[PDB]
RNA sequence: AUGUAUUAAGGAGAGUAUAACUUAAUUUAUGUUUAUGAUAGAGGUUAUCAACAUAUGAACUCUUAGAGAAAUUACUUAAUAAACGAAGUGAAUUGAAAUAUCUUAUUAACUUCAGGAAAAGAAAUCAAACGAGAUUCUAUGAUUAGUGUGAACGAAAAUAGAGCAGCCUAUUAAAAUAAGUAAAAUGGCUUUAAAGCUGUUUGAAUAUUGUGGGGAACCUUCCUCAAAGGCUAAAUAUAAUACAUGAGUUACAGAGAAAAGUACCGUGAGGGAAAGCUUUGAAAUAGUAGUUUUAUAAGCAGCUCAAGCAAUAAGAAAGCGAGAGCGUACCUUUUGCAUAAUGGGUCACCAAGUUAAUUUUAGAUGCGAGCGAAUUAGAUGUGCAUAGUUAAACCGAUCAUUAAAAUAAUGAAUAGUGUCUAAAGUUAGACCCGAAGCCUGGUGA
RNA sequence: AGACAACACUGACUAGGAUAGCUGGUUUUCUGCGAAACCUAUAAUAGUAGGCAAUUUAAGUAACAUCUUAGUAGGUACAGA
RNA sequence: GAUGGGGUAGCAGAACGUUGAGUGAAUCUUAGAUUUUUUUUUUAUAACUAAAUAUAGAUGAUAACUCAAGUGAGAAUGGU
RNA sequence: CAGUCGCGUAAGCGGGGCAUAGGAUCACAAGAUACAAAAAGGAAAGAUCUUGGAUUUUUGGAAAAGCUACGCUAGGGAUAA
């Protein structure tokens, strides 16, 4: 009659319960599935125990290393770029920065290590855009470029990343400047801002600089480099030549 | 139509004056007796208190002494006095304060409060009407009040007859159901004259209004700027990327 | 049961207007409002026919001066329980399917000291090349890093919430900035090898103009902090009282306790009841009544066939049943039980796969390359998936082995996410009942 | 005398904290399907794990069973020395 | 003129009943609600008709649908 | 299949022996790989590949002697008198 009297779940969500103990019509009425008189009846078995035969993980031992220093890199395709380009979902006319490809939703809501951009579907990428990322793959660094585009791969970490999502980090694809003579111009700059905006990481290990000092990766300290200088830090180009 | 119309009228003599103008996922969706049931019972599992208590033999009081020999005696072995096998043992599966509160989307939740709000509308039992929606209590009845020669047993007593008899005339009292008034705040005239006479229906704020108030009655009396925002608050399935909520087609002829 | 508020020493003995409480055991006064209250009378024992607020007389004995066989002696304006807190000491059952390390467990318990709370506390802290900014409580992080042969154990950063408070001139009165100290070897604790605690034997330095400590073996640079001196409220623990709420209980339930730590048991420590009301009156059981059968018969007392009896009366046969045949209770446990194998005197009631967290599946359903949550302008809050491959990173629609690479060969690529219902794996008492024993603290000759 | 230490002593009583691969018990009805007591491992033999394999309901089938016709493997009964 | 029909361990599906809760400020009741019985009917672990006894206007009972469990006892030398 | 060696005129043969009877992991030790390196540069301690030392003989892999007639508990006609 009333409505609140006609309310119900659809008949497929509902499942027949178990109870157990009452009866032997029910089928589960003596043992409640049990069997008779056994560990599994009176007590409990541990999950691990497999009557005493050593498990294969003793026999054969286990195997390799869990690197708990590896980056956990958002990745990105080309193909999924493009499409939120059409979209209207990204503005290919202004850089395309992390910032913009969080708010965007086209790596989802989490915030990983860093961003990779990807070269899937590269043969259909014909838009020039202005990104920069953690890194990129080599095939996708010529689609970019191919097309008209530029991209510059920046140093990133989980939490800079947040704070420039957040608005207290402001986005540069250039470092931080060395020498006395800058501090004139970078102090200018602080102050001219009016608010506390916290700078953005440059690398410090061996392996992060020279990631970012190659032009392969189109790294933003290449320009440190010597059109013969090589990015490692300790190896060099050698000469070639008979002497 | 995408979208459908809506009726304001004056409530002490219901003359529709205004028509404003929502989408039809707003007041026209289809009636789902599965997501009104899921969201009627998410409430009733929220608003449930879940503090029942019981001991276990392991909580009930006394020594844990065996109370006989293992062997020897003929009767059947024994260990504890709070076993579940004695008088006064604890209950083994007994109940326990718990949370008896359960989950559902806030998307899922929202198209149950706009489903439960177009069964009303399609059946006319939602009649929206202007602000100052309270009860036109007589003035010398008022005035009396404010001034105190009116007795508490009086004063209670006229609201009760005046509430009954205004409910008969519109065909709104216990006769044809009940109706419920939903405001955006406390009028004391509303409020007070359905707490004396609640057989005839009864007021609720737009902030205690739940999904199952919006089925309980014979008619639900919302007021218009109550309706936005009761609207605007269960719509998240919607707004994601808009639609009409609260586009006016008639004005009100001043 | 939880939540909120307030509060911060508890009991006994005997006596007394048997609602009235201390030998004064129903003291004596003030103010206001008194039916529009508050939440033009009768009545001092034929009483207290007045509530609220502020004052006031009295208030014995023991625990509790000294002694003693507590409630006595003898004196006298003699007087502080438990739980919770910190430190010190520190097991065993148990799990590992035995068992030593380990786990149980910086647990229980005991001892000292302290307050209404205590402790802790304004970085010789964490971070990682950006920055955070005391302590305390709760959750996530986290069945993680990591250790361990295993079984298992198990962080921090950070995030969210509750609170927020900083200082030395500490809102209580303290430093001339800390030397037998930091640290090392050695024996232990803790733990990841660092850091921290520690007996024994030894034993430094003096500030970013880079002195000292830390950043998980260790060295170095840099960063960060500034020990060997102190103060500090709140959020927190426990107990008592009051109040609010209830798909909590309604008398074998709820607290053990609706008159209870009482009666009663025990030398003792200690153990520990029954019992509501004026309502209703089931089953078993007992003595009878009505109908019916029964003293020639060997029935787990039922089933099949069934004479006859049975209604004063028109109509209406429930029940009992002579006689004939068939049929050796039930449950448990077993290859197999009427078994002379197990359990039950009967009846009523109590009495057993439940809850929590975590990890899954199925169905249904919402959204959909996103889902979920949370949100004048901005920002904020775990997570899962979206790309695979490898021991692993680089790499990447490609990746791995081939000590150079290479379609030479082999393997691996496209809908997730939340909720509900139900069934489940895991850890917790974990479906219920039951040992002999082990350890700790007390009791008793 | 393993004697006594207040029902108990090859180690009392009492409060606090166990386990039990063992025995016993596990409560309404209807409906559909339907085993095993074998192999392997196990300080394991009245326990347990993995198989064979019971059940649920989806996708497949040149499925499975049986006979006919043709073919193949292997040496028993029998017979023989 | 469909096919199928024993069943332990065990698996699976579909229902009834019990207690409390929502619709419920609802519905019904001296023209008898409720009465632990008896009786009658219906493919029936349940409900129903009637009868007898007593007398309640709600601190009574209640269909239907849904929600949650201290939810079902001839078996534990079980407990009272 | 790739790599590169032997024998053979050649075809081709060769990833031990006519065939069927030699135990892991952990830890430890010797070589290689260049993976990761808890602030950073190194390192340590790890990971992958190859290899060695075992009556782990209860040989799917515990470091392990007896009495009880003073005996106890849980069970067995699954087992004797
Ligand atoms: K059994
Ligand atoms: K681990
Ligand atoms: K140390
Ligand atoms: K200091
Ligand atoms: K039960
Ligand atoms: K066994
Ligand atoms: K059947
Ligand atoms: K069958
Ligand atoms: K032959
Ligand atoms: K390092
Ligand atoms: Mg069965
Ligand atoms: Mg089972
Ligand atoms: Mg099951
Ligand atoms: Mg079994
Ligand atoms: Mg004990
Ligand atoms: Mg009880
Ligand atoms: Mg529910
Ligand atoms: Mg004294
Ligand atoms: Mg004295
Ligand atoms: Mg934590
Ligand atoms: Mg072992
Ligand atoms: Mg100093
Ligand atoms: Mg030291
Ligand atoms: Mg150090
Ligand atoms: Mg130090
Ligand atoms: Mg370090
Ligand atoms: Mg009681
Ligand atoms: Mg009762
Ligand atoms: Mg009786
Ligand atoms: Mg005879
Ligand atoms: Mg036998
Ligand atoms: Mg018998
Ligand atoms: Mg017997
Ligand atoms: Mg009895
Ligand atoms: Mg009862
Ligand atoms: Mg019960
Ligand atoms: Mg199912
Ligand atoms: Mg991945
Ligand atoms: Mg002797
Ligand atoms: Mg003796
Ligand atoms: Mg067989
Ligand atoms: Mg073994
Ligand atoms: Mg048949
Ligand atoms: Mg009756
Ligand atoms: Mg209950
Ligand atoms: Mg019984
Ligand atoms: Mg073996
Ligand atoms: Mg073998
Ligand atoms: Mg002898
Ligand atoms: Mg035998």
């Amino acid at each position: 009659a009333s409505i609140l009297a006609s309310l119900s779940d659809n008949r497929g969500a509902y499942h027949k319960r178990i109870r157990k103990g009452r009866g032997p019509s029910s089928g589960y009425g003596k043992t409640a599935g049990r069997g008779t008189k056994g560990q599994k009846a009176h007590g409990h078995v541990k999950p691990w125990f497999q009557g005493g035969q050593t498990p294969l993980i003793v026999s054969h031992g286990r195997k390799g290393f869990v690197n708990q220093f590896a980056a956990d890199m958002s990745e990105l395709n080309l193909e999924k770029l493009q499409e939120w380009i059409e979209a209207g979902r990204i503005d290919p006319t202004k850089p395309i920065t992390p910032k913009e490809i969080i708010k965007s939703g086209i790596i989802g809501s989490s915030i990983k290590d860093g961003i990779k951009l990807l070269g899937r579907g590269k043969e259909s990428f014909k838009i020039p855009v202005t990104i920069t990322v953690s890194r990129a793959s080599a095939s996708a660094i010529e689609a970019i470029e191919a097309a008209g585009g530029k991209i510059v791969t920046r140093f990133y970490t989980k939490e800079s990343l947040k704070r420039l999502v957040e608005g207290k980090s402001l986005h540069t694809d250039k470092p931080l400047p060395v020498g006395k003579e800058h501090v004139e111009e970078i102090l200018a700059q602080a102050r001219s801002l009016k608010k506390k905006y916290y700078r953005l990481p440059d690398p410090t290990s061996r392996w992060d600089i020279e990631y970012y000092r190659d032009p392969a990766h189109r790294g933003y300290l290449s320009h440190q480099l010597a059109p013969g200088e090589s990015p490692s830090l300790y190896f060099k180009v050698p000469t070639g030549g008979e002497k | 139509i995408t979208n459908v119309p809506v009726t304001v009228y004056s409530f002490p003599e219901l003359e529709p004056r205004s028509l404003e103008s929502y989408s039809a996922r707003h007041l026209h969706l289809p009636l789902r007796r599965d997501i009104l049931h899921l969201a009627v019972i998410y409430e009733g599992d929220s608003t449930r208190r879940g503090m029942a208590s019981t001991k276990t033999r392991y909580e009930v009081h006394g020594s844990h002494k065996k109370m006989s020999p293992q062997k020897g005696t003929g009767n059947a072995r024994r260990g504890t006095r709070q076993s579940p096998l004695m008088k006064g043992g604890g209950k083994t599966f007994g109940p326990k304060p718990r949370d008896f509160s359960t989950k559902l989307n806030k998307k899922v939740y929202d198209l149950a409060w706009r489903t439960a709000l177009s069964y009303r509308y399609k059946r006319g039992e939602l009649i929206v009407t202007e602000d100052g929606l309270d009860l036109p209590l007589p003035n010398d009845f008022l005035w009396l009040a404010g001034g105190g020669k009116l007795s508490r047993e009086l004063e209670d007593g006229y609201v009760r007859k005046w509430v009954h008899e205004f409910m008969t005339s519109l065909n709104w009292g216990k006769e044809a159901g009940r109706t419920t008034f939903i405001t955006g705040d406390k009028r004391p005239n509303l409020f007070t004259g359905f707490e004396l006479a609640g057989a005839e229906g009864r007021a609720l704020e737009l902030w205690d209004v739940d999904v199952k108030d919006l089925l309980e009655t014979g008619r639900i009396v919302i007021e218009r700027s109550a309706l936005k925002e009761m609207i605007e608050d269960h719509q998240s399935d919607l707004v994601t990327r808009g639609p009409n909520l609260g586009e006016v087609l008639v004005r009100a002829p001043r």
